[PDB]
Formats: C-alpha cells, sequence, structure tokens
C-alpha cells in the first residue's frame, strides 16, 4: 500500500550525445542533440539553430547515428537505448503536422553477457549494409540491414578479445571491415576483421595486428580519399593503414586526455579534438599527390585553438561554427576564426546554453523570504563548476504603490506629441473617471478638457492626428493637443449607452448591444460609417491593424451572449465568415487579435477562468486549434505589453499569467503576483520600460524577467562545488569546494586558474596539528556566500590532503550559536579507504570565521545531520551520535556499527535515522532509554545507494547505482521479531537518472501530500509526492488507458521503460506514477481522449481538469 | 579508494 507520484520539473540538460546530418531534408542541415531521454532536432542557419522537433523517449539514449542506404531520399536515424531498445526513426512532416516515424525496432539485449568496458558502442558500415555493436565482452552483435529486418534481428559473432577499448568500421573496404583497439596482459593492440554476414563469423582484416600505446583510447576512421585509422593515446597520436605508420608526440597534449573528436572536412584533412581540460584542437592531415595516382599522407599535427566548455560531444556545422556538447557544464555554440583574438584563441563563443550539469548537491531557500522556494544547486565540475539559482515563474519589481479600491481599467497617456514617454494614466473607475498627471515619477491627480470625471471611461488609446480620445458610457468624446477642448464628440442617435468600446490609433468600433456602429478620427472630427445588428448581445471586441496595415484594420472578431460564441467578420460591411459555438452558460469576457514574428493570433477568455486561443489568417479567416485552458478562476483580461523584440500578451486573472513564445508557439507561464485586474505597458521619464497593473486596490509599475516557467541565475565557481547549507541568521550560504593543483619544481602545489576560493574576499587555512608522519591533488575549501550578492565572502582552506565531504548549519546542545560543521577525511591513493578525518565546528561572526572546535575521527565522515540538538554523523562504517558539552566540545553518546558503509543519513524529526552504501537502507531509533541506538529494521536487497530520504514515519525513498527509485515501509505483521526486523520494498521504479540529492522543498505556491525534490547527474530536477490509494488507482488505471492511445517513439513499451532493473533483477513498477506520462494526456486530441474513458462516476473532460490540477504541483 | 570512485560517480563519465 505505497503510492507515489514522480514528475520532471526540469528536463535533463546535460548533453550525452549529438550528431549532424540531413534528417529533415536532403538539403537541410540538422543537429541532433541527445540528452537522456530527449531528442532535440534543429536546423542550422546563418543565425544558428532553428529548433524544429523535441521528442522524448522511453529510454536512455546510448547510441545515436545518422545514416542513409541506397535508394533513400534523406538520412535515417538509428537509436539504441540503454535497455537495449534498438530502433530506426524517420522524419515525417505531413505539411504542418510533424512526426517521427519508427521504420524498425526490436530489443537487442541478450540473456548472457556481462556489459563491457567503455560500455555500449554502436557503429555503422559506411556502405550501410549493417550495424555493428558492442554490448558485452566477447560478443559482437550485428544487425544486418535490409528493406525489412523491421524487427532488427541480429546475431552475435564470437570475439577472441575479451576487452575492447574502441571500434569503428574502416573506409575504402571491399568487405565491411571493423577496426578496434583492445587490451590484454602486455599492453594494447590494434586489430582488424572483415565481416561476412553470409556465414556469420569475421574473416581476416586487411592488416596485421600492430601495437598501440598503454593508453590508446580513441579510434578515428578516415573517409575514403585517405582511408586508414587514427589512434589516440596520451601525449601521442598515430595513424595506421596497411604498411603505413605515421606518428607524433606533441607535449602540448600530454597535459590532458583527449575525450572526443569530430571530422570537419568531409575528405577528412581536419578534425576537432576535445580534452578533459576544455581545450580544443585541430588535427591536421597533410595530403600529398602524384599524377595518375591518388593521395598519400606526409604528416599530421595538432594546433591548440582555445577553450570550450568541457566537451563530451563536439560537432562542426556551417562555416567555422561548432556545436559543443557538454555534460559537466554549459553547452555552447562556437565560432572558429582564421585569426586568434587576444591571447591566441582562434575560438569565440557565440551562444551558451544553460546546463544544470551534474547537480552534486542542492537545497531550498526563500531568499526574499516570501512563500515560494527558490532552489540553489552545486553544479558542474572543475572549471565548469558553479551554483545555479532556480525560481518558478516570472516576477516583477514594484516602484510606486497607490491603493485604489476600484480601478476598473487603464490605458497609457503622453501629453507631448514628441517623446515616446507618457505622463498621465487615465483609469476607468467605480462609475467615475480620474486622471493622473505626473511630474515624471511623482503621483498627482487633476483634469483634462473633454474627458468626463463623473462619467465612467471605457477607453483612452493613442489616436493619431494630434488628438486625445475618451470613450465613456454616454459619448465617444474628442480632445486635441492643438485645440485641446471639445474638438468633436459622438453621441448615439437615440440616447443609448455604449456597451463595448474599441478604439484603434486610427479607427473606432463601438457596440451598443447587438448594435454595431463605426466612426473615424479624421482631422479634428468624428465621421460615421456602417451599422449592423447581431443575433444576440455583443460580449467583447478587439481591433488592431495587424501586419500589412498602416492604422486602417482588415477583418475582425466578436464575442456574443446567449448562444455563447465567437465569430469571424470583415470591416465596414460586417460579413460573417466562420464561427465557433463554444459551450457553457458563461460568456467570453475577452477576445484578442495579435502578431509575434510569423503569425496572426486570436484568443478568447471566458468568465470561469479558462481560455481558448486559435490561429487567424489576415486573409482567409477560419478555425485553428481548439484546446481550452485553465488560468484563473476569474474572468481573464488580455492586453499586450512592451518587451524585447517579440512583444507579448499578458493575461489578467487571479492567477496572473504571461503568454510569450515557444518554438513558434506561445509560452504559458506564471507571473509572481497575488492578483492582477488590468494591465498596460509604460515609458515615462521616471518609470520607463515599465508595465502598469492594478488589483482590488493598488496600482503598480515595473519591468519583467526572463520567459520560461523557470528562471535560472548562475554564479560561476571556476571549480567544483560539493555541498551546500543555508545559515540564514548569517544571511549566507556555506559551500564545500574543491580545486585541483599540481606538484611544483619546489615540490608544493600551484593551481591552474583563479578559482572562487583564490579570488575570495578574505581567507583562512587550517592550522590544526592533529597529524604527523605533474602530480595532481585536490584542494578543498569551505566558502561563504553572501545570499544577496553571491560573493565568496570568506574562504577556509583545509589541510594538505583533506577532503571535506559533509556540511551542516545548525544550533547545538544548549549553546545559542548557529554553526557550520564539516566532516572531512585524509585521502591517499595507497589507501583503499581512509582511516583518518575530522569533524570541525565553525562560526561566521561579523565577517569572521572562528574555528570553534575540532574532533579527530578514525575514518572519513561521509555525512552528518543535526539530530535533536545533537550531532549525528556517519564515520566510514560507524554511525555516531555526538553531543555538545557546555564546555563547547563534541563528545560521543553512542554508535551503531552494523553497516557495510554509511553514506547517507536522514531524520524523521523524532528519534528515527536511516541509510547505507551497498545494502539498501536501515532504520534506527535513538533511545531516551539509556540514550542508546536501536536498529529497528532494514531491507535485505542490495542496492548501492546514491541518495536517501524520508517521506514520513514509515516511508523511505531510495535512489541507487542503477537509476532506480524505490520505497520501503515496515511490516504490519504478527510475530514482530523477524517480520519486523525486515522492511519490504513496496514501491519500485526506473527513473533513468542518477540521483545525488533528495530534499523536502517546493518551488511553488504563495490531491497529493508531501513534496521531495531531487537532483541528478544529468540536470534533471524531479519531484516526489505522496498519494491516496484512490488517487493512485484513478491514475494507475489512467496510465494503462493512456499507454494504449500514445504512439511511443521507438515503439517502446512504457512499462518496459519503467521497470525496476539491475544486472540481476527486473520487476515491473509498483506504487509510482509519472505525471510525466499522465501529463501526456493533455497533449492528446479530444478524439483520442474520449477513448481514454469508457468509464463514484466517470466522465470525459472531468479528468482534463484533474490533470491540470496536477501540473500546478510544481 | 572509495573516494576517487565515490566523488566521481557524481560526475558520471
Amino acid at each position: 500500500m505505497s503510492y507515489n507520484y514522480v514528475v520532471t520539473a526540469q528536463k535533463p540538460t546535460a548533453v550525452n550525445g549529438c550528431v549532424t546530418g540531413h534528417f529533415t531534408s536532403a538539403e537541410d542541415l540538422n543537429l541532433l542533440i541527445a540528452k537522456n531521454t530527449r531528442l532535440e532536432i534543429y536546423v542550422v542557419t546563418a543565425e544558428g539553430l532553428r529548433p524544429v522537433k523535441e521528442v522524448g523517449m522511453y529510454g536512455k539514449i546510448a547510441v545515436m547515428e545518422l545514416f542513409r542506404p541506397k535508394g533513400e531520399s534523406k538520412d535515417l536515424l538509428f537509436i539504441l537505448t540503454a535497455k537495449y531498445n534498438a530502433c530506426i526513426l524517420e522524419y515525417k512532416q505531413s505539411g504542418e503536422s510533424i512526426d517521427i516515424i519508427t521504420r524498425a525496432h526490436g530489443n537487442v539485449q541478450d540473456r548472457i553477457g556481462r556489459p563491457s568496458e567503455t560500455g555500449i558502442i554502436g557503429i555503422i558500415d559506411p556502405e550501410c549494409r549493417m550495424i555493428g555493436l558492442r554490448l558485452y565482452d566477447g560478443l559482437f552483435k550485428v544487425i544486418p540491414l535490409d528493406r525489412d529486418n523491421k524487427e532488427l534481428k541480429a546475431f552475435n559473432i564470437r570475439l577472441e578479445e575479451l576487452h575492447v577499448i574502441d571500434v569503428k568500421f574502416l573506409y575504402g573496404c571491399q568487405a565491411p571491415t571493423i577496426c578496434f583497439v583492445y587490451q590484454d596482459p602486455q599492453g594494447r593492440h590494434v586489430k582488424t576483421y572483415e565481416v561476412s554476414l553470409r556465414e556469420k563469423e569475421f574473416n581476416k582484416g586487411p592488416w596485421k595486428q600492430e601495437n598501440v600505446e598503454a593508453e590508446a583510447s580513441m579510434v578515428i576512421a578516415v573517409p575514403e580519399p585517405f582511408g586508414g585509422a587514427i589512434i589516440i593515446g596520451q601525449e601521442s597520436i598515430t595513424y595506421h593503414n596497411g604498411d603505413k605508420y605515421l606518428a607524433i608526440a606533441p607535449p602540448i597534449i600530454k597535459q590532458s586526455t583527449i575525450v572526443c573528436h569530430n571530422r570537419v572536412d568531409p575528405n577528412g584533412s581536419r578534425y576537432l579534438l576535445g580534452d578533459m581540460e576544455g581545450r580544443l584542437f585541430m588535427l591536421l592531415l597533410e595530403k600529398e599527390e602524384q599524377m595518375d595516382g591518388t593521395v598519400t599522407l606526409k604528416d599530421l599535427r595538432v594546433e591548440l585553438l582555445g577553450e570550450t566548455s568541457i566537451a563530451e560531444c563536439l560537432t562542426y556545422l556551417d562555416n567555422g561554427v561548432v556545436f559543443v556538447g557538454s555534460r559537466l557544464g554549459d553547452s555552447q555554440l562556437v565560432k572558429l576564426n582564421v585569426d586568434s583574438n587576444e591571447q591566441g584563441s582562434y575560438v569565440v563563443a557565440m551562444e551558451t546554453f544553460t546546463n544544470l550539469g551534474p547537480i552534486v548537491d542542492m537545497c531550498v531557500v526563500d531568499l526574499e523570504r516570501q512563500g515560494q522556494g527558490q532552489l540553489v544547486t552545486c553544479s558542474g565540475a572543475f572549471k565548469e563548476g558553479s551554483l545555479r539559482i532556480i525560481r518558478n515563474g516570472i516576477g516583477i519589481h514594484e516602484h510606486a504603490s497607490i491603493d485604489l479600491p476600484g480601478i476598473k481599467g487603464l490605458w497609457p497617456l503622453r501629453s507631448d506629441p514628441n517623446r515616446e514617454t507618457y505622463d498621465t494614466l487615465v483609469l476607468s473607475f467605480v462609475g467615475q473617471t480620474r486622471v493622473l498627471m505626473l511630474n515624471g515619477e511623482e503621483v498627482e491627480e487633476t483634469e483634462l478638457m473633454g474627458f468626463v470625471d463623473d462619467q465612467q471611461t471605457f477607453f483612452c488609446g493613442n489616436v493619431a492626428h494630434q488628438q486625445l480620445i475618451q470613450i465613456t458610457s454616454a459619448s465617444v468624446r474628442l480632445v486635441s493637443q492643438e485645440p485641446k477642448a471639445l474638438v468633436s464628440e459622438w453621441k448615439e442617435p437615440q440616447a443609448k449607452n455604449i456597451s463595448v468600446a474599441s478604439c484603434n490609433s486610427s479607427q473606432v468600433v463601438v457596440a451598443v448591444g447587438r448594435a454595431l456602429y463605426y466612426l473615424q478620427i479624421h482631422p479634428q472630427e468624428l465621421r460615421q460609417i456602417s451599422h449592423t445588428e447581431m443575433e444576440h448581445e455583443v460580449a467583447c471586441l478587439d481591433i488592431t491593424p495587424l501586419g500589412d496595415s498602416n492604422g486602417l484594420s482588415p477583418l475582425c472578431a466578436i464575442g456574443l451572449w446567449t448562444d455563447i460564441s465567437a465569430r469571424i467578420l470583415k470591416l465596414p460591411s460586417f460579413e460573417l465568415l466562420h464561427k465557433e459555438m463554444l459551450g457553457g452558460e458563461i460568456i467570453p469576457r475577452s477576445i484578442l487579435m495579435t502578431t509575434f514574428e510569423s503569425s496572426h493570433y486570436l484568443l478568447c477568455a471566458l468568465g470561469d477562468g479558462a481560455l481558448f486561443y486559435f490561429g487567424l489568417n489576415i486573409e482567409t479567416g477560419l478555425l485553428s486549434d481548439r484546446k481550452k485552458v485553465t488560468l484563473g478562476t476569474q474572468p481573464t483580461v488580455l492586453r499586450t505589453f512592451r518587451s524585447l523584440s517579440t512583444t507579448n500578451v499578458f493575461a489578467c486573472s487571479d492567477r496572473p499569467t504571461v503568454i510569450y513564445s515557444s518554438n513558434h508557439k506561445l509560452v504559458f507561464s506564471n507571473v509572481n503576483l497575488k492578483e492582477v485586474n488590468y494591465m498596460c505597458p509604460l515609458n515615462s521619464d521616471g518609470y520607463p520600460d515599465s508595465l502598469a497593473l492594478a488589483n482590488n486596490s493598488t496600482l503598480t509599475i515595473g519591468t519583467i524577467d526572463e520567459i520560461q516557467k523557470l528562471h535560472i541565475r548562475t554564479v560561476p565557481l571556476y571549480e567544483s562545488p560539493r555541498k551546500i547549507c543555508y545559515q540564514e541568521v548569517s544571511q549566507c550560504f556555506g559551500v564545500l569546494s574543491s580545486r585541483i593543483e599540481v606538484q611544483d619544481t619546489s615540490g608544493g602545489t600551484t593551481a591552474l586558474r583563479p578559482s572562487a576560493s583564490t579570488q575570495a574576499l578574505s581567507s583562512s587555512v587550517s592550522s590544526s596539528k592533529l597529524f604527523s608522519s605533474g602530480e595532481e591533488v585536490e584542494v578543498h575549501n569551505l566558502l561563504i556566500i553572501d545570499q544577496h550578492t553571491f560573493e565568496v565572502l570568506h574562504a577556509h582552506q583545509f589541510l594538505q590532503n583533506e577532503y571535506a565531504l559533509s556540511l551542516v548549519s545548525c544550533k547545538l546542545g544548549k549553546d545559542p550559536n548557529t554553526y557550520f560543521i564539516v566532516g572531512t577525511a585524509m585521502v591517499y591513493p595507497e589507501e583503499a579507504e581512509p582511516k583518518q578525518g575530522r569533524i570541525v565546528v565553525f562560526q561566521y561572526s561579523d565577517g569572521k570565521l572562528q574555528t570553534v572546535a575540532e574532533k579527530e575521527v578514525k575514518g572519513a565522515v561521509y555525512s552528518m545531520v543535526e539530530f535533536n540538538g545533537k550531532l549525528l554523523a556517519s564515520i566510514n562504517s560507524t554511525v555516531r551520535l555526538y553531543e555538545w558539552t557546555t564546555e563547547k566540545d563534541v563528545r560521543t553518546e553512542c554508535n551503531h556499527y552494523n553497516n557495510i558503509m554509511a553514506l547517507y543519513l536522514k531524520t524523521k524529526g523524532d528519534f528515527i535515522l536511516v541509510g547505507d552504501l551497498m545494502r539498501s537502507v536501515l532504520l534506527l531509533a535513538y533511545k531516551p532509554m539509556e540514550g542508546n541506538f536501536e536498529e529497528i529494521a532494514r531491507d535485505f536487497n542490495p542496492n548501492w545507494m546514491s541518495a536517501v530520504e524520508i517521506l514520513d514515519d514509515d516511508n523511505f525513498l531510495g535512489a541507487e547505482n542503477a537509476f532506480n527509485l524505490f520505497v520501503c515501509q515496515k511490516d504490519s505483521a504478527a510475530t514482530t521479531d523477524e517480520e519486523r526486523q525486515h522492511l519490504q520494498e513496496v514501491g519500485l521504479f526506473h527513473l533513468g537518472e542518477f540521483v545525488n540529492v533528495f530534499c523536502h522543498g517546493s518551488l511553488v505556491m504563495q490531491p497529493t501530500q508531501g513534496s521531495v525534490l531531487f537532483g541528478t547527474v544529468n540536470g534533471m530536477i524531479g519531484l516526489v509526492t505522496s498519494l491516496s490509494e484512490s488517487w493512485y488507482n484513478l491514475l494507475l488505471d489512467m496510465q494503462n488507458r493512456l499507454n494504449k492511445v500514445i504512439k511511443s517513439v521507438g515503439k517502446i513499451e512504457h512499462s518496459f521503460w519503467r521497470s525496476f532493473h539491475t544486472e540481476r533483477k527486473t520487476e515491473p513498477a509498483t506504487g509510482f506514477i509519472d505525471g510525466d506520462l499522465i501529463e501526456s494526456f493533455l497533449d492528446i486530441s479530444r478524439p483520442k481522449m474520449q477513448e481514454v474513458v469508457a468509464n463514484r462516476e466517470a466522465t470525459a473532460d472531468d479528468l482534463i481538469k484533474v490533470v491540470e490540477e496536477l501540473t500546478r504541483i510544481h | 579508494s572509495v573516494v576517487g570512485f565515490l566523488s566521481q560517480r557524481g560526475l558520471h563519465g
């Protein structure tokens, strides 16, 4: 009876792989970016990357190649998952609908095989006869390619060499020839086979097995007009082909390992080279000719180019541009130039994509102490290292604050025909109208001629021809800049009130009910045009001359009343085109027409809070897309604001919301405000690029943040953050940190770049003497970060060869001080395991870092929580509970020993604890008995844990070695001396992500209980909530209904995907639900949606509600 | 050393 729910909050951002080619069209250049279970598809351009398709998959993309057999119009995509789902995809655009189609698929795992060294490798013969694979030691799977083989049937051949490093097919080979580097006793060797598939074996490969260097690791296979193989070790790079052996040893590279490569020149004279360091190389192959004879190779060399992010994936594109995929930090777009700028760096960054990197640790914090949490993460490694701040929604900064319990509208207003700036704000009111002249930034209310005060203004827009307009209930008035009086005034021939207004900076359309007039602001007067009545009452109107319309406006749209409807109409004629008969007994409060970059838009709000938006045509004018929205529970009002280059639409509800732009779509993100009624852009000298926004009472003004449902702030560390605390009483973060350094000629240790810990404002170093008795080492610091400025206030450097591994911020014993405690360890490569380390207590004073108390320990402190005023701390294998003396020292109370190695610990407030390295997780009470530890229970499987958490008194979350999540509770069972000493795995789930951290927290607010967030090696931030058996079931069922309906990309089984899984167990998922999947429900067409129901009760669109009332859980 | 592995089994490479 465990029931939980998991959702992605941030898709993974690390880039595990990426390929280039023509997959969209035979002419079109594509960049395929592989994340984990997300496939990004862009078209490269002059500018950069036209994003085009974003599919997710039910698998961890392990292999990714493009390729094209004969009689093929464009490239096809081969994809191999980490659970051995092969498949072959194709790009399919049915005019406007885009689709990725599965041309073939099948699962290629084998019952045998222990997975090899260097993990999976997929390769493809250039002639496209087949696909070669290495998944296991000793075997080599081959998937022969034919028009069919639509189930990718493959056979293994046997492989003498039990330990292969890398492998490619060679070029210019008659028979499909592989080439590989492998290690046996002695050293490493380079071997070749042919591959005949007829008889399925190998045969002999073109040339003798040669030797290669101890650390040869990459194999490049040079295209046709050269052929042969490039081999890359440390300090050294070599070429082989038949008798030909060319080699170089450029000290330049010795400094680091090559790690990724990429052909630039189809012919293959040039290649990029990636480095553990971030360095980028050009590898040059010097050709050479003779007449009626092809082309040898005379030499090859390396030329440093500069510095990218640390590259996994690396891909030349258009002229001198290079996509650089990074998992350790930010992926980026990069220009190589022929000349080197300042410092000799032929490399220039063009763009830069935010990668939450490895999230090594993280935590929550209400910075501006509000009610939402921000999130703060340690990220990257080495130079990419850094901190990232993450905040839900779009926020705004408030300047003035005039509380006006009424404001029923507002429009801009300049009082000078010159300046782009305005100085008045006229505002519809509680059956009145006030005005607001400004000394610029200062508030003042007066009067303007021909603008009623006791009559309630319905509009105020900026009409050209040097005049000011006020539509009131009664008249649509007119005023001037020149005359500035009763310049004109239109009164309804009958003494009947205006209902709906609509002034354009040139045109005017009012409505009297079903009555529709039309007037014009021609030089200093209001001339009239058409009259037309409608079926029912005019609900709402909008007119704005769209794209190819100077002032004068093309067609239009209008919400009506009793029939509840919206409809397409032209101008002085008033001719009905198309219309939608929406449901309900509540009318459209708001209808809007717009543009962005490449489209014209129609949107329509209802009184309930829900919207419908559809796509218009300034030419044809027909339907678009029907997909009601949620939004407020209150009538939404739509207005447009001034922003960047693609100005947007703000939605006023109780839940205020922006409508930005996606790929060519429209973002639908929260705005961080309590309630907004009406809103408009602004510019005054005193309040520029501002927006105005009123509520129940208060006018506010200010600018607007990024876009995305998430805004992300970052603090480059230049090194590798490890842990992170928040001492709030000190208004700062504490952060464990680490930089590398090298031996000197003096012996000691230099460094390799300025770091967060060397550029520190102040600084310390451990004095402590508790111990006695080229080359790389780590240097570790506690760091103190201003929570407001994100500066390295102070730095404490730790001992020579100490790792600080844990960090807490707490009060202790009776002592009223809030400390920063730090578990450490003396690490050495000759020791398989550390047996020395220390806990240290620290304080941050004025700007001071007091070393309050140390405490040597006989092991590595792996973690430590504040307990109940005491200090709990895992030491290497022991789990210990320290006390604070009034004499201000850490002294023992008790310890547990029954651990293979305690890595993680958490606390159920009371006296309950938990965790272990290669077992699964135990449960421990502390006892106000004799103050002892009692081991309540454990779980006997064997999960190399990575992360642990406690949801409640019974519920224990676990993440581990193999990207699985799992839950434990303890048995409700008679015979409580075994059935109690054991706790059962009541939830299992494959996340497909490696989790470093859990924590209670949430990103939202000011159905489901609890909320734990998690952070992954890959950039993914997910969330785990608890559920009610019923809700579980409503959703379990709905998972199954839903799977049948959705066509999964590589035709992969969702449930195969989510199946708990190790190298010795595969159970299906119990007691977990991905909203990820549930959320899919919303992307589905009503047809495919009705289906999901044939059946307390059962509806049809009832659930569409439930599913929104879920997304909003993060 | 449990370290060399264990502080790297974060990075993930």
